[PDB]
């Protein structure tokens, strides 16, 4: 499992993009089990 | 220019789909979604004269899976 980022993009960011943009959206981490 | 400010997406994980933005809200309606039992709901700022709306749900995949979709951007940092 990868951890509850709950907050981690709630910032009040000015563009139309947050910093943690994804394809809406995946753990870049790498998975210490099979998926 | 690419088509963004309509549709301003925001993911996270929680054990619950109830979060904070640091915005003052209210919910004007609701709709249902696919593959998940909770509604999305719809807000609108209450800021005075600010036109920007939200919808927040939860995925079909998982119960620990949230999105929020903005529509258009706050020129205010006050709450
Ligand atoms: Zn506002």
């Amino acid at each position: 499992s990868n951890p509850m980022r709950v907050q981690t993009c709630a910032s009040k960011f000015r563009e139309l993009v947050q910093e943690l943009t994804g394809q809406d959206a995946v753990d870049l981490q790498p998975e210490p089990i099979y998926s | 220019k690419t088509v963004r400010e309509p549709r301003i997406v925001v993911q996270t994980t929680s054990c619950i789909d109830i979060l904070d933005d640091g915005y003052r809200w209210r919910k004007y309606g609701q709709k249902v979604v696919c593959g998940n039992p909770n509604p999305r709901s719809y807000y609108k700022c209450t800021t005075i004269g600010c036109p920007v709306r939200k919808h927040v749900e939860r995925a079909s995949h998982d119960m620990r899976a949230v999105i929020t979709t903005y529509e258009g951007k706050h020129n205010h940092d006050v709450p």
